[PDB]
Order: structure tokens, then C-alpha cells, then sequence
């Protein structure tokens, strides 16, 4: 299994990789459009072709399952070590908020991208999943001023020492 | 006719590298032309599939298949193109045609003058995707101009 | 146990584990707590979207890990590799002795700017992207030290110091631009006996006499001006002083100093300027 | 790179297809005006309007390349294979005239219509293909502007 990524997204991913794991910069976590607005904004734009009903039900199931699932991986496997400290602080400033309400689509494309791996444990559903994964990717890249940041933040001086710098 | 083992242009470039051309707009086009082969003319498949009905054949011609999209030869009876004969029932004020066999559907637009109606003929991509080779002299003339 | 975080392979204060012996920075762990778990830890020892959300809920029991990239996105551009704890390194800038006199290809080693060797100022530098040597004292910012012998150095005479950042897809090719003017880009371009020894000796002799006559005529015209060179260049400061002390507003180089004074006291355009002597009470 | 804009009059091309092949006919190919006499017209048409040195240099390069390119292609891949034996007929009449000066601009526009499918066989850069297709489509437009004396009005129903 393998999905295709717009080369603009590869460039952006590798820029973020270098920007945080080498230049010591941060994404300003409270996101103006969050991971929850950026799924409703895709559903309300894709619903115009929801003609057959079985497809409507599968689309709804997939979207709900994937938001609640992104909430179960933002602590495990969608962060570089230099991003763990900034995690704690927000987990202590917003104690019982869902994570797919603070983090944004910068952290959500990391989940789309990393899913020929996590899918190894196969009749139809994987294909219909990856299809919406690809359409979501190219629906995000078209809206580069709706789902992405205009700068990476400078990690504060006190911040560096707490993680291992 | 030369005897022995004849060779085509591809069998010619199979044994001896031909010389190449300088840098202008058509260089790569010249090379492609000299390389491959001779063969007949084949219209773009975007062009033959433009008019309804007509289509190519095996070493074939204009095939006037019987007429049965928004700009092809629209008919007022069954919306079909004029197979084999682009002559149809039209006037100097008509809008849609009608076949000579479909003259039972001869129409008349909402016109003022009564004209002669008869058989007549009508996504973002990478900002840097590769490296470019340039020529020194075009570069030098560009610099001197600027 | 092992002395590296089981997620990010890093050193520091580890929360170790008793049963499944691993280490976690305790913020690289599961939901970060803050620290301070002294008793036993035992860190996680224990066909439609239905089964795929069961995959989603099954991902819980597997001891978190860091995020890196897939093999296709990190290994996509040119000169990009991961470190050992999964950080971004540049693999095109990797791999010193101050006094070098001859290269191993048996050539002189002379500065590119003044043309002299590593004996006038104690040290020379060799470019890794060229065949040129430089004295750190000649670069214009002058290097106070020398770079490391593990990262490559780049002499002043490249354009990579002005082309901004572009990264190449690592499998792109070179497109031969046949377009003989007006091609737009942003810096990503590649570019496309007599056996006369007596004549040579005669050549050299006559050239030398040419040079001798040249400087012999230079000194003829220079050495006859000494008397006015000395006079003007040595009585200059007293002429400047005689102009200032008499307050010559016509010496167009006096009023430029007066404007420096108005530009130092940060004059406000509302007040009137003072007489040229009274502005001079900025100085004392 | 992929697309041209053939204006919806050259209804001629496909007709050109029919006669030579189905409604068996032919084009006797001593022709006046010839290809070379029309390029050198459109050139003189447009080159009076280009402003900078870059534009006039690229236009001149493209036109010279086009006369030479029609020369080298006209033989091997520009004929419907019924104007093939007749091509042999004409190759014996004139042995000392280049192929760029015996045909009217009706084969040239076959080149114009089949060019993009040929630039999709080479690794040109975006600006090469962009300016090239721009120029040839402007030529197609100029031709439909003057098709009185340029295109033929009859076909030569000839023996094999
Ligand atoms: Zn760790
Ligand atoms: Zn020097
Ligand atoms: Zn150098």
C-alpha cells in the first residue's frame, strides 16, 4: 500500500523537519484553524458529491473515526523530541481539552503521510480510506492560507535547556 | 537500391552515432526527427474524435457512421450529426439543421424576414524542479543588455 | 537496562522500567507526568471502518516512539539525511593544518588575493569547492580562527553565497535550455612548436628595455614636482585652520563639517541654527 | 506542452483527410504560394511589432528553424500515403529545389496541428515549449485571417 503526496507537501514536510530538529523553532500550538475545523471544512466541501447513501455513511464513519483517532496518536508518534516539552506545558494550561482542538493540520498531515506503515495488519476499506487521504492532501495544499502557518516560532531561551539543549 | 543487408534510420543510428546540432529552439526537435523513422500522417486523436460519428479505421479514412456534443452538428429530431453529407435543411435565419431524410423536422427560428430555406451547407508544483544548462553567449548578451 | 531513551535515543534523566527494562525521558514517555515515579513503573508491559478503528484502539499497547518521516519523503531531496537520533543533517557538507607549502599534486600553494604563500602571515586556507588557497587575513570578513577539519569550507569566489535555498529532487536531470535569450530562473543553472628560442630571448630583452624606459620617464615627470607636493601637502592643515579661524563660509568643506555637527546634536528643524561659532560649542 | 487552439475553421483538416483517402483525390504539388513565401510573410507581418532585442532574436531563430524543420520532416512523416506515389512523381520534376518551396501552406498547418504531440517526445523546458506553441498558434490565426489565396479550392482527382 502507498499513497501519493504533492511534491509541495514533501518540500513543506522536510522544511518543518529541519526547522524543528535543527534550527530549534516551534509551531505556535494554539491553532486558529484547528484539526476539528479542518475536517468539517472538508466535509462541507465534499458533501456536494454525496449522491449514493452507502458512500455517505462510509464517509461519515471515516471522518469521525479519524478525528477521534488523531486524538490517540498526538501523544505517541506525531512529535519530535524537541516538541515534547511544549506538549507538557499545554497539557498543563489546558488540562482536559481534546488534542484535536489545539494542534492543527501541520500535525495532521504527519498522520496522513505515515500510513502505509501503520496499515499492515484487506478487502475494500483500506482503498476507500487512502482515497480520501489523497483527496484531503490535495484539498489542503490548495488552501495554503487556510490550513498552514506563516512562520515557525523561535523556541524561548529557557525552553532549550529543559529538553536537552 | 543498395544490396546486401539494408538498414533503416534506426538501424543506421544502431551502429554509428550521428552528429548533433547547436543550441537553438529546435535542436532537440531536429534530433528526434533524424532519429526515429518515416511513416504516414496520423491526425491527433483529439481531432478525429471531435465530430460525432466519424472515426479512424485500420489504415482507413473518414468513416461516416450513421448519426444517432454541445457544438457538433446538432439536429432537431434526434440530435445526430450529418453522416456522409453536411448538407441539411437550413435557411439564412435557421439555428438547428434537419437532415434531408429528416425534413419532416424542418424548423424556422423566430425571425422577421422569410428567407430561403433549403438544402445548404453550414495545481501548484515545485518552484525548483531541475537544473538548466545555458549557453555562455546568450548569457553574455543578456548581461550587456541589462 | 539500556542507557538511551526508548523513543528518541537521547541522554539524560531516565525513568527506567522494572519489568520491561527500557528508558524514557519521562516527557518522551507516555502522557508526560512531570517526573518523580519512585515505585515500580512497568511502562506498558501488560471488513469496513469497524476493524480499522479497532486498529486505532489497538495502537495503545505499544510503548510510544518518535516521529521521523517515511523513507520516501526524507530521501527525496539532494543532500538530506537523518542523524543517529533521527534529526536533520546535511550530508553534503561533511569531511586543520595551518602551514601548507605544496599540494600533493605538486603545485605551489599561494594566496588567490595577494599571491604570496603561507609564510607572510603564518597560515593559509584551502577551498574544498575549488582549487584556490586564501589567507584568513585577506578574506573581507577576516577569519580570527580556522574552521573544523570535518566540515567543508567555501572560498569567497562562489555564487552559492547569493543563491537562496532551492533543494533538488535528487533524481531530476539537467534540462538543456535551447532558448537563445530571455530565459527566467532563480539560480539553478549549469553552464554549457614554432621552435623559436632565439626569438623568445630577443623578445624578453626588448620588453625589459621597454619597461626601463617607461619608469625612467615616470620619474622624470614626478621628481620635478616635489617642490609643490611638499609645499601644499605640508602647509595644508594651517590653511584649513586659517579658513576655520576666519570663518570662511565659502570653503564648501567647512560647512560640511558644520552639517556633521548639526547631524550629531540631532537638531530639531523647528529652532533656528546658531551662528557657526556658537554651534562649535558642541565641541567644548 | 500539451495543448494548442486550432480555430474552428481548420473543418478543413478532417475534410483534407476524407478526399485523399475515401473520396479518392489528390493535390498536385507544384504550388504557388509556397510555405517559404508565407512564413516570410507572417514574419514581416509580426516582426514589425516586436520591441526588444530578445523578442526579435527568438522570433528569427524560430522561423529559420521552422523553414529548415518543415524541410526535414515533410518527407518522412507529413504525407497521407496517397500523396506518396505522387511525391515520387514530383521528386523527378524538380531535383534542385528544396521541399520548403513547392507546397502551399496546407501541409505546414498539418505540422502546426501535430506539433505538441512531438514536443511531448523531447525534454524541453517550459519556456521553450511555451513560446514555440504561442508562435505557431498565432500563425494558425493569421492563416485563417487570410485563407483566400493561401489554401486550395479544388482537388485533383488523379490516376494512381
Ligand atoms: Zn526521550
Ligand atoms: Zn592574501
Ligand atoms: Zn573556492
Amino acid at each position: 500500500h502507498k499513497i501519493s503526496v504533492p511534491d509541495v507537501l514533501k518540500l513543506w514536510l522536510v522544511d518543518d523537519w529541519e526547522n524543528i530538529t535543527k534550527n530549534q523553532q516551534l509551531i505556535a500550538i494554539p491553532r486558529n484553524p484547528t484539526v476539528r475545523a479542518a475536517i468539517a471544512a472538508f466535509r462541507e466541501s465534499k458533501i456536494s458529491h454525496l449522491n449514493n447513501e452507502i458512500d455517505v455513511d462510509v464517509f461519515e464513519q471515516a471522518m469521525a473515526g479519524l478525528v477521534i483517532y488523531f486524538n490517540k496518536c498526538l501523544g505517541n508518534m506525531l512529535l519530535y523530541r524537541f516538541e515534547r516539552q511544549q506538549y507538557l506545558e499545554i497539557r498543563q494550561q489546558y488540562p482536559d481539552t481534546e488534542m484535536c482542538d489545539l494542534y492543527g493540520v501541520e500535525h495532521l498531515i504527519r498522520l496522513f503521510v505515515s500510513l502505509p506503515e501503520l496499515i499492515d495488519r484487506d478487502s475494500q476499506s483500506i482503498e476507500c480510506l487512502l482515497n480520501y487521504i489523497e483527496e484531503f492532501l490535495k484539498y489542503l495544499v490548495l488552501h495554503k492560507d487556510e490550513y498552514f502557518i506563516k512562520e515557525y516560532q523561535n523556541a524561548p531561551p529557557n525552553y532549550r535547556s529543559l529538553v536537552g539543549v | 537500391i543498395p544490396e546486401g543487408s539494408w538498414f533503416c534510420v534506426t538501424c543506421s543510428i544502431k551502429s554509428h552515432h550521428p552528429p548533433k546540432h547547436p543550441l537553438s529552439i529546435w535542436s532537440q526537435l531536429y534530433d528526434w526527427i533524424d532519429s526515429q523513422n518515416p511513416s504516414q500522417y496520423r491526425l491527433p486523436d483529439d481531432l478525429v474524435h471531435y465530430f460525432h460519428g466519424i472515426s479512424r479505421g485500420d489504415t482507413g479514412a473518414y468513416k461516416e457512421t450513421e448519426g444517432e456534443i454541445t457544438n457538433l452538428a446538432y439536429c432537431g429530431y434526434c440530435s445526430k450529426p450529418s453522416m456522409g453529407a453536411c448538407w441539411v435543411y437550413g435557411c439564412q435565419l435557421c439555428d438547428t439543421f434537419y437532415h434531408k431524410n429528416c425534413k419532416e423536422h424542418a424548423k424556422k427560428c423566430s425571425h422577421d424576414s422569410i428567407g430561403k430555406k433549403g438544402m445548404r451547407v453550414p495545481f501548484p508544483r515545485l518552484p525548483v524542479s531541475c537544473l538548466y544548462k545555458v549557453s555562455e553567449d546568450g548569457l553574455i548578451k543578456d548581461f550587456l543588455y541589462a | 537496562n539500556n542507557d538511551y531513551c526508548s523513543a528518541c535515543h537521547g541522554p539524560g534523566n531516565f525513568l527506567c522500567c522494572e519489568t520491561c527494562p527500557n528508558s524514557f525521558h519521562f516527557t518522551c514517555i507516555d502522557p508526560p507526568i512531570e517526573e518523580k515515579n519512585l515505585p515500580d513503573d512497568a511502562w506498558y508491559c501488560n471488513t469496513m471502518v469497524d476493524v480499522w478503528m479497532q486498529l486505532c484502539t489497538y495502537i495503545d499497547s505499544h510503548n510510544p516512539i518518535q516521529f521521523h518521516l517515511p523513507h520516501s519523503i526524507s530521501s527525496f531531496f539532494r543532500g538530506v539525511g537523518s542523524g543517529v537520533m533521527g534529526e536533520y543533517i546535511e550530508t553534503d557538507v561533511l569531511k586543520r593544518d595551518p602551514l601548507l607549502l605544496k599540494s600533493k599534486s605538486g603545485t605551489p600553494i599561494l594566496c588567490f588575493r595577494c599571491h604570496k604563500s603561507a609564510l607572510v602571515s603564518q597560515s593559509i586556507l584551502a577551498c574544498d569547492y575549488c582549487n584556490s588557497y586564501w589567507h584568513p587575513d585577506c578574506l573581507n570578513p577576516p577569519l580570527a580562527t580556522l574552521p573544523s577539519n570535518l566540515r567543508k569550507w567555501k572560498c569567497p569566489n562562489h555564487s552559492d553565497h547569493v543563491t537562496p535555498r532551492y533543494r533538488l529532487p535528487e533524481k531530476a536531470k539537467v534540462i538543456r535550455v535551447g532558448l537563445p535569450r530571455g530565459f527566467k530562473n532563480k539560480g539553478n543553472i549549469v553552464i554549457d612548436f614554432k621552435l623559436n628560442f632565439l626569438e623568445q630571448i630577443r623578445d624578453n630583452v626588448i620588453n625589459l628595455r621597454k619597461m626601463v624606459e617607461q619608469d625612467e620617464q615616470l620619474c622624470i615627470e614626478t621628481f620635478s614636482k616635489f617642490d609643490f607636493y611638499a609645499t601644499r601637502d605640508c602647509e595644508l592643515p594651517l590653511r584649513i585652520l586659517c579658513d576655520v579661524a576666519n570663518d570662511n563660509l565659502e570653503n564648501d568643506d567647512y560647512v560640511l563639517a558644520l552639517r556633521d555637527l548639526l547631524r550629531i546634536s540631532k537638531w530639531d528643524p523647528n529652532q533656528p541654527v546658531p551662528a557657526p561659532f556658537d554651534l562649535a560649542n558642541l565641541l567644548s
